[PDB]
């Protein structure tokens, strides 16, 4: 009752089971999951047989349409023998979870056209459900009697068989087991790790018939191990004549260090930290270093040194996104939803600053746009979300990030921050232009790591003491040599967390108390005269 | 096989249509059939729940054949006149159920299950009038070919092609069935999921669900659903045509038709009362992050009691609702963040101002010969019918608002009106409104006229306003910032729940069900002091502005 | 459905004082007026009678078509009177006064 052509046991290791019985019990939640909860769709981790032979893994890739069966046939069969008072009428599906990440996957080739890949990106699009028949069944003459024989998978429900009798819909729906299936049309977008942007980066088409759709949340960090299939595209429908050309599509299939923190705690106590830090973090930034305050302590004439320190923030952090208006409608950054008239099938599109959460969005020039757009930004900024409002939705979207810029009726107050670029006027600041940038112009991995992990543990608190001293200060000092009186100072304490999150330091000390006062004083000078 | 399990289950419903409850005899079915055909309403109920107890598997049956089920409910079911005279007159059947208490959630209901039942619940997005596009029906000759029960149903034509003297169609021909044909009233509504069982990131999903003509002004646009073969013809035959299956098939295909835990919540009210100052502490209750503007709140702690009349006598509709409007902030660190505090709270909806797209509220055409994007839709407020409506930003109502809010508040109800679609609706909920001045407050020196500049007819209709001024109590002003940081301090204090602030303002809804009977000489006491009160407010106080 | 009312009504295609000088009221003056009762429909024809709510709809292609038969026939000079014969059938009792707004009736 089985066939020799491909040689596939159970697991290979039925026999080196039993040992494996009692030589390895002499990580519980895994085995617990199963057992108590009861829950389908088996999660099995990374295969770590890998590190043990090769061989056993490199028979689990070549052909995994025939080896994944092999995983949810085996483990059902042994459960249905051992429990026979468990749910059976409930499928479970063996997944890999966390696979091997396909080396180059930039260079993803064609030769390996049946193996699990990696891909790693973003979702931009995703399609409404799309039903599909699965294991259809023919309809015979003789008194309309069907036998069970299309049990074993293999067959495939070609197309154009249901042109005649049209009742198929209506009554082999149910009792020829053809209820509609769930498949969803997602556009992934290949991350290039910041690519030196040579070639275009490749789409890939992620649709595939597996009813594990909407479980996973599009619109995140995409690392969904799938496989690869590839299918002949009609040339003309009317004709049967068939292009040497194949769409690509990904099957849906998924569901030391700490040494270099402790020495940048004993240097911190030095007093020239400050000069330190400043002159080597972001060394390719010019003059009107008050601007920084801005950049430095968030992060860890126009174009003046300025939208280039944007692109910093675009080159230093790659989540996030850049774009301008006079170019762009109120339309033209988000509600784009719209259908392809060409095959008719509508799209739910979505937007840049919806997509903005957990970054720093790139806008400027904001004086030029209209008055029209400038809406949605309003709610983000006085709500901290964004709301989209069309017909097909109506809801809020999460906006809890940050966004900052620069500017050149008292209104204005909608604004975070609002700071003027002055001209001292002085020509030998200048002279240091040509000597900075002009005669000058493996340590990158550091950098990276200092955001992600260090500062996901990170959590200031603040303390009594260190409360109070914001609101003496402006009260007195106020009238002393002749607006503060709204709660906008209070609102500053955000800010006063970056204090903290410097040094790793839950705690507060002399430094950091006189940074905060100075501020006052720079944001009067230019809401002064 | 089929024959006899078809005519049974028609069998063991139609026998169980009437009841052996409800006394005996046949003068129920005189009093339904008064109550059914005198007012036309076609409304009939039978209890699912003692069906099932008679035959569950018919429970099964139904829940797992409903797309074979309704064809046969109805034609065969109409067989309950027993008068061949009223027969060809009746069009279709109307039947429905009520406080059904087996359910499933909509999570659970996959679109893998079509076929099964469902429960409509959700909003209300995108009303739809009706269009009587051809559906099904017949042309075949009686002389030619007889009928029988299988053509169209959907927009498809015949596919047989056999007697080619009409079958050539290679010609335009106009003949409509008009005598035999399923044109009765249908409309299309696209349910939107509950936005308060969605989580923060949404992304909701849009239903698509056809609504027969018990959904006909029956619903409200912006609230939640609460109700053999011979000679060898072979394959082969030229013909097939893929135009008719991309269209639907893509889409969503169902059809659905329409003890001592409260004892325990309320013990507090009437155990607490023997403590003094009862009433004082009540108002603190319900806002524990506000400092100072305890006269702000007062306004809103009050607005939360409601009480609208119905109309029996047919006379005019008694207002119950608050409508109160504060002024505030000059527009700068706006005091109207105190709004933010209501949103904790159910039935509320997060205006994001006006200055918006705001597609809702200013519904256009939706026939543009294939389709259009604004819909006829106006839930941009009505989204809180039966709650209660927190508006910001409420002095951008310069031009478009100014006209579509004062229509909103007197008539409680939008007239609608495109040359396409005409109809009323119903927008009970009060409005919670701030608004502030323009460029900063002077009115303190100048008066009033033409220096507040906004819209008097609007104002004017507003119960109350509110004046925030600031003094110069270094208690309360040092305190201000503290009770805020408070929060932060949470390492060595933690508070403990004793009782939701909200649930147990949603027993007074309940209570209103209940009769107060309430007597005339409790009331006119304060309509006596009342006469004293228009007197005294010309006895020369510190004006703010003439009202009366 | 029926067949012994509808070839004999076919074939009719291949108190009556006042129809004799009603018949002869439309002239070259062009009044315009076509005034029928209902009780004379049944007087005349009875099997039209109980006829009438069951498929009035045929009535209307006969109407248009019956009436040139006569006229033609009498006077071909009276033709040219706005080209056109409309029917004018009276009322057929029933009445609905408030529950005809309804669409299930059609």
């Amino acid at each position: 009752l089985v066939i020799w052509g491909t040689d596939v046991n159970v697991a290979a290791c039925k026999e080196n089971f039993q040992r494996f019985l009692q030589r390895f019990i002499d990580y519980m939640q895994r085995l617990g999951e199963i057992n108590v909860i009861g829950e389908p769709f088996l999660n099995v981790n990374c295969e770590h047989i890998k590190s043990f032979d090769k061989n056993l893994y490199r028979q689990l890739i070549s052909y995994p349409q025939e080896v994944i069966p092999t995983f949810d046939m085996a483990v059902n069969e042994i459960f249905f023998d051992r429990y026979p008072d468990s749910i059976l009428e409930h499928q479970i599906q063996v997944r890999p979870f966390n696979a091997l990440k396909t080396k180059n996957m930039r260079n993803l080739n064609p030769e390996d056209i049946d193996q699990l890949i990696t891909i790693s990106g973003m979702v931009i699009r995703t399609s409404q459900l799309i039903p599909e028949m699965q294991e259809a069944f023919f309809q015979c003459q003789v008194c309309a009697h069907t036998t069970r024989v299309e049990m074993d998978r293999g067959r495939i429900a070609e197309p154009s068989v249901c042109g005649r009798c049209h009742t198929t819909h209506s009554m082999a729906l149910i009792h020829n087991r053809s209820l509609f299936s769930d498949k969803q049309m997602i556009k992934l977008q290949e991350s290039p790790e910041d690519m030196p942007a040579g070639q275009t980066p490749h789409t890939v088409i992620l649709f595939a018939h597996n009813d594990l759709v909407d479980k996973v949340q599009p619109g995140d960090r995409v690392n969904v191990t799938g496989i690869y299939r590839a299918v002949p595209i009609r040339v003309n429908p009317r004709v049967s004549n068939v292009k040497s050309v194949y769409k690509t599509h990904i099957d849906v299939i998924h569901y030391f260090s700490e040494k270099r923190v402790e020495l940048l705690k004993e240097l911190s106590r030095k007093p020239d930290i400050y000069e330190r830090l400043a002159s080597a973090l972001a060394p390719s930034i010019y003059e009107h270093e008050d601007i920084k305050k801005g950049i430095l302590l968030q992060l860890f004439d126009p174009g003046t040194s300025k939208s280039q320190l944007l692109q910093y923030v675009y080159n230093l952090v790659p989540r996030g996104q850049y774009t301008s208006g006079k170019g762009s409608s109120a339309v033209g950054l988000t509600a784009y939803v719209m259908k392809d008239p060409e095959t008719r099938q509508l799209v739910l599109q979505t937007g840049a600053l919806v997509l903005s959460d957990n970054g720093i969005c790139c806008i400027d020039e904001f004086d030029k746009m209209n008055e029209s757009t400038r809406s949605v930004l309003h709610e983000v900024m006085e709500q901290q979300t964004l709301s989209i409002a069309k017909a097909g939705i109506i809801c809020q979207l999460n906006a809890r990030t940050s966004v900052l810029a620069a500017a050149n009726h008292t209104l204005l107050s909608r604004f975070d921050l609002i700071f003027l670029l002055l001209d001292p006027q002085d020509e030998a600041y200048d002279r240091r232009l040509a000597h900075h940038l002009v005669a000058l112009y493996l340590d990158m991995a550091v950098l990276k790591d200092y955001i992600a992990y260090a500062h996901s543990t990170i959590m200031p608190r603040l303390s009594e003491e260190a409360s109070q001293a914001l609101i003496e200060a402006y009260v007195d000092m106020r009238k002393i040599g002749s607006s503060a009186y709204p709660r906008q100072l209070e609102s500053l304490i955000r800010l006063a967390e970056a204090h903290a999150k410097v040094r790793l330091s839950n705690k507060v000390e002399a430094i950091d108390v006189e940074e905060a006062k100075r501020l006052h004083r720079e944001a009067l000078k230019q809401s002064a005269t | 096989v089929r024959d006899e399990v078809a005519e049974k289950c028609q069998k063991l419903f139609l026998d169980f249509l009437e009841e052996f409850q409800s006394s005996d005899g046949e003068i129920k079915y005189l009093q339904l059939a008064e109550e059914l055909i005198r007012p036309e309403r076609n409304t009939l109920v039978v209890s699912f729940v003692d069906l099932e107890q008679f035959n569950q598997q018919l429970s099964t049956t139904i829940q797992e054949e409903f797309y074979r089920v309704y064809p046969y409910l109805c034609r065969a079911l109409k067989t309950f006149v027993k008068d061949r005279k009223e027969i060809p007159l009746a069009k279709d059947f109307y039947v429905a159920f009520q406080d059904l208490p087996t359910r499933h959630k909509i999570r659970e209901l996959t679109s893998s299950r079509i076929g099964l039942l469902t429960r409509i619940s959700g909003q209300v997005v995108r009303t739809h009038p009706v269009h009587p596009e051809l559906v099904s029906g017949t042309f075949l000759c009686l002389d030619c070919q007889t009928v029988i029960r299988d053509v169209e149903q959907q927009f498809k034509y015949t596919q047989p092609n056999i007697c080619r003297n009409p079958v050539c169609a290679n010609r335009r021909r106009f003949l409509l069935d008009t005598n035999k044909s399923r044109f009765v009233d249908f409309q299309k509504v696209r349910i939107q999921e509950t936005q308060a069982e969605l989580p923060r990131g949404s992304i909701p999903r849009s239903l698509e669900v056809i609504l027969r003509a018990e959904a006909v002004e029956s619903a409200q646009a912006g609230d939640k659903c609460d109700f053999g073969v011979d000679g060898y013809e072979t394959e082969g035959i030229r013909g097939l045509r893929a135009l008719g299956v991309r269209d639907l098939s893509y889409r969503l295909v169902f059809l659905a038709c329409c003890n001592q835990m409260t004892v325990k919540e309320w013990e507090k009210v009437f155990e607490m009362s023997q403590d003094k100052n009862l009433y004082h502490n009540l108002c603190t209750s319900l806002f524990p992050t506000i400092h100072g503007n305890d006269e702000v709140k007062r306004g809103v702690l009050l607005m939360l009691f409601g009480g609208v009349p119905k109309t029996t006598g047919e006379g005019t509709s008694l207002r119950g609702d608050i409508n109160v409007c504060i002024v505030g902030d000059p527009s700068t660190a706006k005091s109207q963040f105190l709004k933010h505090v209501e949103e904790f709270s159910p039935r509320a909806v997060y205006t994001s101002g006006k200055a918006s797209s705001a597609a809702g509220l200013t519904a256009a055409v939706v026939r543009d010969e294939e389709s259009h994007e604004f819909v006829i839709e106006a839930g941009a407020l009505m989204l809180a019918d039966n709650g209660v409506c927190c508006i910001d930003e409420f002095d951008k109502m310069d031009v478009r608002d100014q006209v579509a809010i004062h229509e909103a508040m007197e008539q409680q109800t939008i007239s609608i009106t495109k040359a396409g679609v005409k109809a009323t609706l119903n927008a009970r909920t009060s409005i919670l409104a701030a608004a502030n001045p323009i460029s900063g407050h002077y009115d303190r020196s100048k008066s009033l006229k033409q220096n507040i500049n906004l819209s008097a007819p609007i104002m004017s209709r507003f119960d109350l306003f509110f004046i925030l001024v600031d003094e110069c109590n270094e208690v309360t002003d040092y305190a201000i910032a503290r009770r805020i940081v408070d929060l932060h301090s949470r390492i060595e204090e933690s508070i403990d729940r004793v009782y939701s602030l909200d649930d147990i303002r949603r027993y007074l809804l309940f209570a209103r069900q209940f009769k107060p009977k309430i007597s005339k000489e409790s009331e006119d006491f304060i309509v006596e002091q009342y006469k004293h009160l228009r007197q005294r407010d010309g006895s020369g106080v510190t004006k703010s502005s003439w009202r009366i | 459905p029926r067949l012994e009312i509808h070839h004999r009504f076919k074939n009719f295609l291949r108190g009556h004082n006042v129809f004799k000088e009603r018949i002869s009221d439309m002239c070259k003056e062009n009044r315009e007026s076509l005034v029928v009762n209902y009780e004379d429909l049944a007087a005349r024809e009875h099997v039209l009678a109980y006829f009438l709510p069951e498929a009035p709809a045929e009535l209307l292609q006969i109407f248009d078509e019956a009436a040139l038969e006569v006229v033609l026939a009498m006077y071909p000079k009276y033709d040219r009177i706005t080209n056109h014969i409309h029917v004018r059938i009276s009322h057929l009792p029933l009445v609905e006064e408030l529950r005809s707004l309804r669409q299930l009736h059609l």
